[PDB]
């Protein structure tokens, strides 16, 4: 599972 | 071929040109226009589904917010707090505060103030009047605090058309959307994110500069640790060739939005935001939606994005073994002298 | 202080040196000695709890192999086949033969193959008259294809004192013990292992160069799925210092080890070992022991050997996401290049 | 598990 992303983006959680 | 926004746009009504090339800043690199459709021609639903951008100039997404403004907004946009940047230059590089605390040398150019929407206006008008040149950026993601106009306008964004496209897609779910006004000249370094989005232009006029994920090499994004992840570090208006070499070697798409225009930003695509200069004041409102589930097995050859997911996890994992996020580029170093390079 | 091995040893009964100088290779680097030690001596205990090289004089690990030789052996070690490497040089760099299929432009300088005991002799024997110049050098594992009294002898070593070494450090189990025999002058280039190592001394006299596993970045190892993995990629005999830099501030640990001898050679320690000049053949034995459990949780700071595990699990991982160990280097490239470099 | 390490050592395994 090393291509598993999270969902950051430019702006808080 | 590399035309960049292309020809200024006509006003319906033969109300002049929309903007001029006069409005737009100048950068060493070449860019070419990012494809104009309508939402029901068969190109533009191609693009969106080869994670490509498009800007849709029909899709009717924010139809009623098109009427905003701050005087409209301040009057039923609600009581609650909202995140307003403060900077004395033109960019407003995003960071990471929670991040802050592993690189206590890093000096942010812009500064975060809570405020209530009639007090974002009255020190926006307080600028203006003044003749001062500080600059200020309005990031607020729309909650259940918006007043019962807004809420209506909400409601009457064009859900068939999106959910629909969330399904093709299929996305993840709808984690937010931000409202984003900024002053003439203001400008949102270039930077990545990890969700889908769509940018609903509603006031005003912004240039978009996006990038492929496989441009990550000229890109020099910061440290995954480090407050500025995902964001370039290149500096656009003075670009350090020695540190940055292959930045010599990028290539844009770019394009002006304006109202009604949705422009959509892939995943993993980097992109620059700037508002026109002496274009006023803008309004925009994004959608962003998770991405669709990681596949169950990889196929070769892997994409660029995919190597791009794994290099930050790299870092990541790095960073928790070593129990310091400082440590990272020292081991990384270490492993790649005089064996990889 | 960097006195090598030191001062020749006598033999008993005034037999006169053991070795001299001139039997050693000519190295760039300096070299401080590994402690001689009796094994009823607690600073040897000591070094060995604490990972650190040191040379047992007094052990009797291998006592019934002390009367070994060609003779002895090509009688009773049997008729299985022997692994016999063949090379035109003295450097008998180690390769993983199961790895050359992913760096098929890998040109092994040394080439094995299999025979008996009687016709390594013989082999052996046909170049010495001949006068030829080419080396060649046993290596194999004791099997159960050895003779009777081969057994015997087997059954005489000092397992009272290895197994409570054994359990006194945690280790897991015997994986085995490799049977080297070679010409005076042979040299197996510097490496390391992942297991723990005693190594016992039987015929002949041979110089053995250690470096901490702390020494990682000046020892520049080849690329983990490279055929030559965990071995440097330095040639000691002419070091090029443009690609190693490094190299340059490296320090080792020497010692001569003869019959009756025991070199500890803790995991993870780099070791380069050579058949001292006009010496005569060497004859050696080791006990490979798999190291002690990786600890529940880590404790901070990381030790040199932990760092060294995690970047070969960096180098694993990737190759198998990647689906193809040739992109391991530029993918690091790209991470590094302008982000911590 | 990153400190986690195998059992190899210049010899057929
Ligand atoms: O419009 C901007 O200035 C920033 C927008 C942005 O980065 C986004 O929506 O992802
Ligand atoms: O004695 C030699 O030449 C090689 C030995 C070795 O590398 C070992 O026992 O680990
Ligand atoms: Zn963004
Ligand atoms: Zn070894």
């Amino acid at each position: 599972q090393l291509t598993s992303y999270d969902c950051e983006v430019n702006a808080p959680i | 071929v590399a035309s960049g926004s292309g020809e200024p746009r006509e006003e319906a009504g033969a109300l002049g040109p929309a903007w001029d090339e006069s409005q737009l800043r100048s950068y060493s690199f070449p860019t070419r226009p990012i494809p104009r459709l309508s939402q029901s021609d068969p190109r533009a639903e191609e693009l969106i589904e080869n994670e490509e951008p498009v800007v849709l100039t029909d899709t009717n997404l924010v139809y009623p917010a098109l009427k905003w403004d701050l005087e409209y907004l301040q009057e039923n946009i609600g009581n609650g707090d909202f995140s307003v940047y403060s900077a004395s230059t033109h960019k407003f590089l995003y960071y990471d505060e929670k991040k802050m605390a592993n690189f206590q040398n890093f000096k942010p150019r812009s500064n975060r103030e809570e405020m209530k929407f009639h007090e974002f206006v009255e020190k926006l008008q307080d600028i203006q009047q003044r003749g001062g040149e500080e600059r200020l950026y309005l990031q607020q993601t729309l909650n259940d605090t918006v007043g019962r106009k807004i809420v209506m306008d909400f409601l009457g964004f064009n859900w068939n058309w999106i959910n629909k496209q969330q399904g093709k897609r299929g996305w993840g779910q709808l984690t937010s959307n931000l409202l984003l006004i900024g002053m003439e000249g203001n400008v949102t370094p270039a930077h990545y994110g990890e969700q889908q989005n769509f940018f609903a232009q509603i006031k005003g006029y912004k240039r978009c500069i996006l990038f492929p994920p496989d441009q990550f090499e000229c890109l020099y994004p910061y440290p995954v640790h480090h407050p500025c992840d995902r964001q370039s570090q290149v500096d656009f208006d003075n670009p350090d060739y020695e540190r940055f070499p292959n930045f010599q070697n990028v290539v844009g798409y770019e394009t002006v939005v304006g109202p009604g225009d949705v422009l959509y930003i892939p995943m993993y695509w980097w992109h620059h935001i700037e508002s026109l200069l002496n274009g006023g004041i803008t309004i925009t409102v994004n959608f962003w939606y998770k991405g669709a589930p990681t596949p169950k097995r990889i196929e070769y050859p892997l994409k660029a994005h995919q190597k791009v997911a794994i290099m930050r996890n790299i870092e990541k994992m790095l960073g928790e073994a070593l129990g310091n996020p400082q440590e990272v580029g020292p081991l990384l170093n270490t492993m790649i002298k005089g064996r990889y390079n």
